[PDB]
RNA sequence: UUUACUUUGAAAAAAUUAGAGUGUUCAAAGCAGGCGGCUCGAAUAUAUUAGCAUGGAAUAAUAGAAUAGG
RNA sequence: UAUCUGGUUGAUCCUGCCAGUAGUCAUAUGCUUGUCUCAAAGAUUAAGCCAUGCAUGUCUAAGUAUAAGCAAUUUAUACAGUGAAACUGCGAAUGGCUCAUUAAAUCAGUUAUCGUUUAUUUGAUAGUUCCUUUACUACAUGGUAUAACUGUGGUAAUUCUAGAGCUAAUACAUGCUAAUCUCGACCCUUUGGAAGAGAUGUAUUUAUUAGAAAUGUCUUCGGACUCUUUGAUGAUUCAUAAUAACUUUUCGAAUCGCAUGGCCUUGUGCUGGCGAUGGUUCAUUCAAAUUUCUGCCCUAUCAACUUUCGAUGGUAGGAUAGUGGCCUACCAUGGUUUCAACGGGUAACGGGGAAUAAGGGUUCGAUUCCGGAGAGGGAGCCUGAGAAACGGCUACCACAUCCAAGGAAGGCAGCAGGCGCGCAAAUUACCCAAUCCUAAUUCAGGGAGGUAGUGACAAUAAAUAACGAUACAGGGCCCA
């Protein structure tokens, strides 16, 4: 049913084009995978060639990266807070790329504690708002993967101008 | 399917076939050379027209042009080889002076008549079509065979022909058998 | 050639539906389940009009 | 079509093969292999229409699967194997070695060579790139990947490959004054020396070539194959030496 | 100065067309190799426009911190 | 509109006029039709409808035979020859036919993929030693399993199948087995030994990182002493490498034929040859998909069109093999047009080409080659590298086959052959043996193709008679 063909669209001049041919398989589309937070449910999709794609119907955990510290930890997902394209996805807690999400701070906190031994000092100094988030127990993160394609919820924590911008939008 | 193969018409109907001049010219030509019909004269006229149009187009071009030199030399060579064009006239200008009568002369029928193997043009046609004439070692049963200068001296009676040294034909041996009986 | 008469229009009713749909969009300026599922005349009326008014006249 | 084609009709076949238009309806479609379809000569054509050892198909097949034919020192059994430019075909039983080189007319010529010359070939360096694990390699015109190449080898250079081991013995850089062979176009088969390489960024590079007769002609760079330096080709040349 | 325009060079499948050779018994055709190095042989050509490279003095547009000011 | 004839009055001339007079090459049609070479077969704008038959299957020594199959044997001790059936692998997405629809669409030439998939072919490419429950299969793991087969059954009927019982893998699912490389103290001065400090695959996802005056001294006269250290494109966040984690997450040979060589501490010990089939990644090859610029018949008595239900653009997401309003959400109001947009007609598939013409031009091109679309009309899909497939599947519309009335089975614009009229036209022919294509494969298959047959399609050559003698008569022919 879903097709990506451009023939059905009107011409640039506005002319209504006629059907050149029947719909073709190589120009197909598939239903969206509205990934949601919950017990992991993934099913594979046989795609063009022998390749495969992974469909995240549900996922509750993902690998997130502290870029400033250059570390990566697996963390549970709390919930979607802000998505630039659709607020309805935020309302339904739908997971997609670029979505601003809340993640648990326990592993990053414990790693910080082990490495720096503080609840050296100059290096242990970190931006204020993310420290406030550590105090709260949840961190704002941006999903950098595409769960409907690779089946993963992997991303990076917000910081600096990024964090200030999304805080203003929140 | 298999690739197409080319074919072409060897003659063309004249522009006005009811000109009295054309009718009498054709009468003279057919009678002189024993031609079966007008399609032969049309064929020869078509060939001559093609040759003379080519020669005119060559004479248009500047002298020493590569195309003119090469293809004109080829045309003179072919015409002299067929014997139509004499050795002393190897120029395109004499090609434009050519005629149907000369190509008719180079026909095998006319040559079997001329060399003395036959007493008439029609007798020559009979002998050729009848399988009594051989050019060199090959039997030719086609009056329209165009003979070359070298092939001219090899026209003779075939080895298999009764006139060439073989046994008498069916009529002769039948009459001999009846006479003996 | 889009809307030519066909030999048997009934046999290709689906094709006709497309043509009417194309005609609708093309001339719009002038006007202004799942099969692979597991379980499934005028002159006379004018003439009378002229007569009756001629009577009522 | 809904997939790859598998049939080749005679009129659509390459002209240089010289296939009779009335012999049949189809022509031998070259199978996938080292060379392009249009720039390859399938073994069936070589054995039947050129060498005349075979009269027709299954006799070519039988010749092949007795393992008498070797292409670049390896036995091949596919009738439509796409042998191409500078391929060495060895027939041990008859004691013949051939190198596939176009003549001046532009068709592959039956050129007999000695065993010593048959021991090697030349490949135009189509690509030079680092592979996995930081391993350099060169891709030649016949699809041979040779790892660990000399650093001096660049694209458009010509590498002398030993057939037995498949390693580079020597190389020739692409520079003016080098002896060069044309492998396409209307000048296909001519031989000359480089004069200048006209460079156009974002476009096809053009090369000027001067023959021994001093006639000059220009050709696209993709159509250029270095074979040696002037007066010293690294291979034996057909009759005519790529003149006219 | 740039463009238009023009010269040449690549390119434009094969088949078809024109052309060279060849005693298919002739012809329509098909066809590329012969003698024991012989300087033997399709030598080949053909396409309006668009794109690419290239030589251009005229012609038609296009430009100037042109002959400016103190 | 030349040439030829005739009429224009009481006649003859010279003008002028009028009538007839011309190669066409397309359709239909009539008559005749001996030979050689040869070559084609459309048409009711009816892409209208089809009985019957065939047109795609395939096995090497080299995936799986206890067929209660056949034949063998030194008469068989895991098997071994040949091999039905079935599983497995591959192909069926090629070929052939037709021109319905289609007017910047297709198509022609010319570009790009630094914008993406790619079975197959060809060339390269993967020793990770170790890491407690070793309580240990690698001299090799399971049914988490079945066909063919045995046996019992249902239906009027079909290439319909139910229950129960068996048994295999290159089917399915699992899972292992004393290495190499840096320096190198110390001896020794080389063919050197090595105490010891160190390092260790792939596949997916994200983040980050790299990817730029030694002009001296000695020496044996050589050479040594210190330093260098990625490549490519016109152009990149390219190639490649590194760090940290991640994965219902892969791969890293539990496969097969032939043959029996070499070491010994003599063990059914160790090692070892020529091939086939598989497998990660890269390149190559056959391809596929988008894509850049120029070029389409008639119509202005079609002048404004597109945008509410995406039209132009921006951002983000989703989807795609991938770019992209391809779709979603929100934003702006954009886009084309008298240089003809938009709409309408087209007995419109496009081109290489064909006819005519002195040149310019005009017409045709379903039709032997390239490309595009389709399989009665729409819609949607499984499989597979590749299909929106139709001699694959599912629904709807129109037709239409069998029936025991409960159901079942359909797509000849494929090769022959019919209907569409009550008026008409190739053989329901033979061969896979010349060409090539498909398969596990020399061998099997191929209405692709070829052979022959059949209305003078279009073309070439060319018989139906030639040579004499004798007799009789004087008239024969041409102009006017
Ligand atoms: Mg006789
Ligand atoms: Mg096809
Ligand atoms: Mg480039
Ligand atoms: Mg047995
Ligand atoms: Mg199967
Ligand atoms: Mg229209
Ligand atoms: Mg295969
Ligand atoms: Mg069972
Ligand atoms: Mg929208
Ligand atoms: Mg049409
Ligand atoms: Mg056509
Ligand atoms: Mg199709
Ligand atoms: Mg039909
Ligand atoms: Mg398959
Ligand atoms: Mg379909
Ligand atoms: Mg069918
Ligand atoms: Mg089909
Ligand atoms: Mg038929
Ligand atoms: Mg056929
Ligand atoms: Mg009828
Ligand atoms: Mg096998």
């Amino acid at each position: 049913g879903i097709s990506r063909d451009s023939r059905h669209k009107r011409s640039a001049t506005g002319a209504k084009r006629a059907q050149f041919r029947k719909k073709r398989k190589f120009e197909l589309g598939r239903q969206p995978a509205n990934t949601k937070i919950g017990a992991k449910r993934i099913h594979s999709v046989r795609t063009r060639g022998g390749n495969k794609k992974y469909r995240a119907l549900r996922i509750e955990t993902g690998n997130f990266s502290w870029a400033s510290e250059g570390i990566s930890k697996k963390t549970r997902i709390a919930g979607v807070v802000y998505h630039p394209s659709n607020n309805e996805l935020v309302r339904t807690n739908t997971l997609t790329k670029a979505a601003i999400v809340q993640i648990d701070a326990t592993p990053f906190r414990q790693w910080f504690e082990a490495h720096y031994g503080q609840t050296r000092a100059a290096s242990a100094k970190i931006e204020s708002s993310v420290e406030s988030q550590f105090s709260a127990g949840r961190l704002y993160a941006c999903i950098s993967s595409r769960p409907g394609q690779s089946g993963r919820c992997d991303g990076y924590i917000l910081e600096g101008e990024e964090l200030a911008f999304y805080l203003r939008r929140l | 399917p298999r690739a197409p193969r080319t074919y072409s018409k060897t003659y063309s109907t004249p522009k006005r076939p009811y000109e009295s001049s054309r009718l009498d010219a054709e009468l003279k030509l057919a009678g002189e050379f024993g031609l079966k019909n007008k399609k032969e004269i049309y064929r020869i006229s078509f060939q001559l027209s093609k040759i003379r149009r080519a020669a005119r187009d060559l004479l248009t071009r500047d002298e020493k042009d590569p195309k003119r030199l090469f293809e004109g030399n080829a045309l003179i060579r072919r015409l002299v080889r067929v014997g139509v064009l004499s050795e002393d006239k190897k120029k395109l200008d004499y090609v434009l002076a050519l005629k149907v009568e000369d190509f008719l002369e180079r026909r095998l029928q006319t040559q079997v008549y001329k060399l003395g193997l036959a007493k008439s043009v029609h007798h020559a046609r009979v002998l050729i079509t009848q399988r009594h004439i051989a050019v060199g070692k090959q039997i030719v049963n086609i009056p329209s065979f165009m003979v070359r200068l070298d092939s001219e001296k090899h026209i003779d009676f075939a080895p298999t022909s009764p006139f060439g040294g073989a046994r008498p034909g069916r009529v002769a041996r039948r009459n001999a058998a009846r006479k003996a009986e | 050639g889009t809307y030519r008469k066909r030999f048997n229009e009934k046999a290709r009713s689906g094709h006709m539906a497309k043509l009417k749909e194309l005609k609708r969009i093309r001339n719009k300026q002038f006007t202004r389940p799942n099969a692979n599922a597991e379980i499934l005349s005028r002159l006379k009326k004018k003439r009378l009009d002229k007569f009756i008014e001629h009577q009522l006249k | 079509a809904r997939g790859p084609k598998k049939h080749l009709k005679r009129l659509a076949a390459p002209h240089h093969w010289l296939l009779d238009k009335l012999s049949g309806c189809y022509a031998p479609r070259p199978s996938a292999g080292p060379h392009k379809l249009r720039e390859s000569l399938p073994l069936i054509v070589f054995l039947r229409n050129r060498l005349k050892y075979a009269l027709n198909g299954r006799e070519v097949k039988a010749i092949l699967m007795q393992r008498h034919v070797k292409v670049d020192g390896k036995v091949r059994t596919d009738t439509t194997y796409p042998a191409g430019f500078m391929d060495v075909i060895t027939l041990d039983a008859t004691n013949e070695n051939f190198r596939l080189v176009y003549d001046v007319k532009g068709r592959f010529a039956v050129h007999r060579i000695t065993d010593e010359e048959a021991s090697y070939k030349l490949g135009k360096v189509k690509k030079v790139q680092l592979g996995k694990k930081g391993v350099p390699y060169v891709v030649t015109h016949d699809g041979r990947t040779i790892r660990y190449p000399d650093p001096n080898i660049k694209v458009n250079d010509t590498v002398k490959i030993d057939l037995a081991s498949g390693k580079i013995t020597d190389f020739i850089k692409f520079d003016a004054g080098k002896l060069v062979y044309v492998t396409g176009g209307r000048n296909l088969g001519r031989i000359g020396t480089i004069v200048h390489k006209e460079r156009h960024d974002g476009g096809f590079d053009l090369v000027h070539i001067k023959d021994s007769l001093d006639n000059t002609f220009v050709t696209r760079l993709n159509n250029v194959f270095v074979i040696g330096e002037q007066g010293k080709p690294y291979i034996s040349l057909p009759k005519g030496k790529g003149i006219k």
